[PDB]
RNA sequence: UUCAACCAUCAAGCCCUGGGCUUGUGUUGGGGACCCGCGGCUGCUCGCGGGCCCUGAAAAGCAGUGGCGGGCGUGCCAGCCG
């Protein structure tokens, strides 16, 4: 609906014989689609990438903490690509990213880069690095516990 | 008034004379851009609260005359009238003097971060602010603007004189050639700022000019600063001082009574 | 057993001696707190030092809040080691932190009636600091006839 | 310039990888 | 568990609430007003709940009828942010005591079925019906006070509970502050 | 000072109970709740800190 | 006691950080056998 | 299936779709009429206009009781307020045709007895008090009741207004309704012997006596000019108790 | 278990016809040189208020003064005054 006000704005405008520039602002809004932000990434143009936890094929995005790694863009993992489909107006998003903010808004996108550059990737610096899963059932640990205490026993 | 205009006009040639004798120890540059102080020391607290909205003293010599001067106006929603206002219907030299026109709105966006208070204070020497909203203006401007008392707005008033009302619809603002009056005096007046304090400091003028100049000015703004601003006028007052950013106080006036009334006298 | 000292900064305004020791006690009970505060207005100086009584408990709360943001302030939450901790560091904890008016006072005195052996005392060190400033303005190349203060 | 400005518009120093010459 | 922005949220509400009862005892400075109980910030400051329980506001969505003073009026100034209010009309007076009308006998909730209640209660003033009830109460007799406190509160009712995604949404946001005058009719008519 | 009788929502009702528009029945106060059991989620249980 | 406090800190750590909604109803099924179940035709 | 869109949208955050989608569900609460249409429903129901003149005694009876109500889930306030409005309608098509025939006051109404088209209607009028509401009937059941006699109420209007030449729904004014005309905020226009009993005098209505039921027996037997106290509501011939026009006053205090 | 917005986007009072005056009180914390005014301090100094710069909404004891009421003389007041 939005859109739709804004082109019969501008075909108001292209009548009344002036540009669509003169009637329509530079828009800011998140950015979406996996190719164009993995563009933007590689572009540098993206400030902030937030990338949904249970992408499923995971190689979609499998790559993509590496490469904001590489480019220098602050990532963060966050839960629900539901939840980001929510923000761009779909049922999914795997990914989105800002690349810029208007100037009242340019405080807290900073506060909140820095936010997450001190309580998620300093904290996730070595965790990254691990192997995960290992984790035994509840009757194999219960057997292994049973197991150690009467080898200690004995 | 008890002060005698010969004395002032001497402080003025002895002040100035050590500004450029301290000055020679670029030399114009470093003789310009620096202001002359008015020093009043009263016997008691000359407002009883901080008051943040300074009032204005009209001078024969008016302050702020230099081409250099950027001047920030702050008026009421919306800021696309005032700034057609000024594009289309200004002087050129206000034109030219005013180099930023921001509404509240538009303020309280884009300026609540105090390093942007810090920018804008950086970015302007004198501030004018519509009398309508100039009382939101300590809560959206901090104490960026309001610890130090040298560039705090300076009320104007752009309301037109005799619900809510819709900015866009209507501006509600007196006419043109009254804002321009209104903006052209407030920038000549010379600013006075109340505080609980016995002594309050106004910039008169600059060592650039001449000493009748200073003695002029020093002369209204004595007389007009004890008969508005001076609680129970003269025996209030105890002292007046002239001075420089970095020279002494060259005193002009003392008393001979140092109490407000002889209540105080108590045996 | 050991009791655990807190460090907390970037504190938003708000977040106070009341909702410190209102939000700390869900991790654990308080034995003392204080709040930074300017004895020359009574504002808040941004930082505060909690004491629990129980140090693991302390490093829980400081591992959970640290980092946090909160009303665009990104706190700084430690546990300071026992050897770093002053002795002195809780003098004035647990009790409130009152602003007075300094100025309030000192108008106060100002227009407070005195006696007059201060009276020729005030007017006399008016004498003597008119007097140095005339030997501070003769290298000024000024000069002011002094009106001498008639003494009540 | 602004504090925020220059956190928000910081990089690492390995330049862009592009696809093409755009326009 | 409480979050620690709901305790700074809380001390920055009871800040400026403080100021603003603060401003208004300093500045210091006959209608018929309906006066309904809104949902207001959680804490309440002990001045404003005295008002309250004078004005036997305590429930959301009770409704009461105000004479208009200067105490009366700085007392509605005070509750501002927990009330909405505004001037009734005569089709509002009549539909709220007659549908929703409840007397005040021996301290107990007794709807008005008759006019022999109204005889009782209030037959030593004049006031023998439930339309001099209404007369006295829309054209603010000498008898207005104790008319209003022999009528109890009214219970007004939710219309977003007849409809299940919004039933949890209380009807009147706050925001809206202060006088409503004629327009507290609508929030009538769709509360009674 | 007429004093009114009866309740007329009530006569309504009963005449079309006794019209046979539909038959009497009792008002159910409270519905018996679907027997459940509450578990802590899976998230909540491997949270270590 | 000492896990008892420590557990009142976790519970409290869990609930800064995860939220307060830790818990889901669950049916109970007397019965072994799943149904499929009837849907509107 | 538009309910669960709507929770959807308000779960998904949509503000603008979650609205566009519920002015598309036609609550009883924003228009005062019943959610479904029950239009088919009245013609199968009554073949014929007699058979709903028959069953108007029942409809008038629910509709006149659920006028004097307060609001709730099953009966909002605007629906009540258009079964007041067709209530109106109804005993103003009766006024000008001069149709009410008897009227009983009951220790439990008014009971009011018309002559339509040959078919005797008697329904019964609660005075106007604070009607209460019991658990041992159910509401919402009654609610239904309400929702088709409004919807055949409606229809039985427009065709007697149809019948005797006259513009069906008749302007009303919201203004006049707000200062309490009740009956008198009705402008009929036109399309395109016990009735002047009372047509020679001038009525004056005190507080204490009831306004609706003396006001529609002598309006609709003849009376041309009644006024009444100002709190009784605006419409009145005169207000000033002390005009010499008046003939007869009614008054019940002691 | 909601970190939103919400002061006056002008009112009231004077002059009595000029468009001017008064009130409506509302400021993040630190750091560095350095010119001052006023109160104590024998004095140094310390307070109260100004002047010139710096800073992500930055922070690592140094807390200092007298009383009304309230709570159990008081390192207690989400209550005030000085």
């Amino acid at each position: 609906q939005e859109k739709k006000e804004r082109l019969l704005r501008e075909a108001t405008a292209i009548k009344e014989g002036k540009k669509k520039e003169d009637v329509s602002k530079k828009p800011y809004t998140v950015k979406y689609g996996l190719n164009h932000v993995v563009g933007l990434i590689e572009n540098k143009k993206a400030s902030l990438v937030l990338i949904a936890n249970d992408v499923d094929p995971i190689e979609l995005v499998v790559f993509l903490p590496a490469l904001c790694r590489k480019m220098g863009i602050p990532y963060a993992i966050i839960k629900g690509k539901a939840r980001l489909g929510t923000l761009v107006h779909k049922k999914t998003a795997a990914v989105v990213a800002i690349t810029e903010v208007r100037s009242e808004d340019k405080n807290e996108l900073a506060k909140l880069i820095s936010a997450v550059k001190e309580g998620y990737l300093e904290k996730v610096e070595d965790t990254r690095k691990r192997w995960g899963g290992g984790i035994m059932g509840f009757k194999a640990q219960k057997r292994e516990e049973k197991r150690k205490k009467s080898l200690e026993t004995a | 008034i008890p002060v005698d205009p010969d004395q002032t006009l001497k402080a003025c040639k002895a002040l100035l004379a050590h500004i450029k004798k301290a000055a020679a120890a670029d030399e114009e540059s470093t003789v310009a851009e620096t202001p002359i102080w008015l020093t009043l020391t009263t016997k008691k607290h000359i407002h009883d609260s901080h008051r943040l909205q300074p009032g204005k003293i009209i001078l024969p010599h008016p302050l702020n005359t230099s081409e250099e001067i950027s001047v920030c106006l702050i008026t009421a929603d919306p800021q696309r009238f005032y700034k057609n206002a000024v594009a289309d219907e200004f002087p050129e030299d206000l034109r030219a003097k005013i180099g930023r026109v921001i509404d509240i709105s538009h303020l309280k966006a884009k300026f609540k971060a105090y390093e942007a208070q810090r920018k804008l204070f950086s970015e302007h020497d004198v501030f004018l602010a519509d009398t309508r909203i100039i009382n939101r203006l300590p809560k959206a401007l901090g104490k960026t603007f309001y610890k130090t008392t040298t560039k705090r707005p300076i009320p104007v008033v752009l309301m037109a004189q005799r619900e809510k009302r819709d900015p866009l619809e209507n501006a509600n603002a007196r006419p043109i050639p009254e804002i321009v009056a209104e903006i052209r005096k407030a920038i000549g007046a010379a600013l006075v700022h109340l505080s609980p304090s016995t002594n309050t400091a106004i910039k008169v003028g600059y060592a650039n000019w001449e000493p009748e100049k200073l003695a002029a000015n020093i002369e209204t703004v004595i007389r007009e600063l004890v008969e508005r601003f001076v609680p129970q006028k003269w025996q209030n007052v105890r002292n007046f001082y002239v001075k420089g950013p970095e020279t002494a106080a060259l005193p002009i006036y003392q008393t001979d009574e140092l109490w407000l009334d002889e209540s105080k006298v108590v045996p | 057993s050991q009791p655990g000292v807190m460090y907390i900064a970037r504190l938003p305004h708000g977040f106070y001696e009341h909702e410190l020791r209102g939000y700390f006690s869900q991790f654990g009970e308080i034995t003392r707190l204080r709040v930074v505060r300017n004895k020359k207005t009574g504002a808040s100086r941004h930082r505060a030092f909690i004491e629990f009584a129980d140090a693991e408990v302390a490093d829980i709360a400081a591992r959970t809040m640290d980092k946090y943001l909160l009303f665009g302030h990104i706190l700084t939450c430690k546990i300071v080691p026992p050897a770093q901790v002053h002795p002195d560091l809780f003098k004035g904890a647990n009790r409130r932190f009152k602003v007075v008016p300094w100025n309030k006072m000192a108008g106060r005195q100002l227009e407070r009636p005195l006696s007059e052996s201060q009276w020729q005392v005030k007017v006399a060190k008016e004498e003597q600091r008119r007097a140095a400033r005339a030997e501070k303005l003769k290298e000024m190349g000024y000069e002011f006839e002094a009106p001498a203060l008639k003494v009540p | 310039g602004l504090k925020a400005d220059e956190i928000i518009a910081q990089r690492s120093a390995l330049p862009a990888v592009s696809v093409r010459k755009r326009a | 568990f409480k979050r620690a922005e709901k305790y700074v949220k809380e001390y920055r509400e009871q800040e400026r609430e403080k100021i603003r009862l603060a401003r208004i005892a300093k500045q210091q400075g006959a209608k018929l007003v309906f006066v309904i109980r809104i949902k207001g910030i959680n804490k309440i400051p002990p001045k404003p709940r005295k008002i309250l329980q004078l004005l036997r506001l305590r429930q959301i969505n009770n409704g009461v009828f105000v004479k208009v003073t200067k105490a009366t009026a700085e007392m509605i100034k005070i509750v501002e942010p927990w009330v909405a209010y505004g001037y009734p009309n005569l089709k509002s007076v009549r539909e709220l005591i007659y549908k929703r009308g409840y007397g005040k006998v021996n301290g107990q909730r007794i709807p008005l079925t008759d006019n022999a209640i109204i005889e009782e209660n209030l037959g030593k003033y004049g006031i023998i019906c439930i339309e001099d009830l209404i007369h006295e109460i829309f054209t603010v007799g000498p008898n207005f006070k104790q008319a209003a406190n022999f009528l109890w509160p009214f219970k007004l009712s939710n219309p977003n509970g007849g409809f299940r995604p919004r039933k949890f949404k209380h009807f009147i946001e706050g925001g809206d502050l202060g006088n409503r005058e004629e327009h507290i009719n609508a929030l009538i008519r769709a509360m009674n | 000072r007429l004093k009114p009788e009866g309740n007329l929502l009530k006569d309504r009702y009963r005449s079309m109970i006794v019209r046979g528009k539909l038959e009497a029945r009792r008002k159910i106060p409270f519905r018996k709740q679907a027997k459940t059991k509450l578990t802590e989620k899976w998230t909540f249980k491997d949270f270590r800190i | 006691s000492k896990a008892a406090k420590g557990a009142q800190a976790k519970k409290a750590a869990q609930a800064a950080l995860k939220g307060v909604h830790s818990h889901k109803k669950t049916k109970v099924r007397k019965s072994t056998t799943f149904h499929r179940p009837k849907t509107l035709v | 299936a538009l309910e669960k869109k709507i929770s959807r949208a308000l779960g998904r955050g949509d503000v603008s779709n979650a609205a566009r989608l519920e002015r598309n569900a036609n609550l009883p609460e924003k228009t005062g009429k019943p959610r479904y249409t029950l239009n088919h429903i009245i013609r199968e129901r009554y073949p014929t206009f007699q058979d709903a003149l028959r069953d108007l005694d029942d409809c008038l009876s629910m509709l006149f009781l659920f006028a004097n109500l307060p609001s709730t889930t099953a009966v909002p306030a605007k629906m009540i307020a258009r079964c007041e409005r067709l209530c109106h309608e109804f005993q103003h098509y009766l006024i000008v045709t001069h149709s009410l025939r008897k009227s009983f006051l009951s220790i439990k109404g008014i009971y009011y007895q018309a002559n339509i088209q040959g078919e005797d209607i008697l329904w019964l009028v609660p005075y106007k008090f604070n009607q209460r509401i019991v658990g041992d009937v159910d509401f919402r059941i009654m609610g239904t009741f309400v929702e088709f006699y409004m919807t055949l109420l409606g229809f039985v209007n427009y065709r007697l207004y149809t019948s005797i030449g006259l513009k069906y729904p008749p302007k009303f004014d919201q203004v006049k309704d707000d200062q309490g005309a009740e009956l008198a905020a009705f402008s009929l226009e036109g399309l395109n012997d016990p009735s002047q009993l009372f047509a020679n005098f001038t009525f004056f209505l005190s507080r204490e006596t009831p306004r609706q039921p003396l006001e529609f027996i002598l309006r609709a037997f003849g009376c041309k000019r009644i006024g009444w106290d100002a709190v009784l509501g605006e419409g009145a011939f005169t207000t000033d108790e002390s005009d010499p026009r008046i003939t007869h006053q009614i008054i019940d205090r002691p």
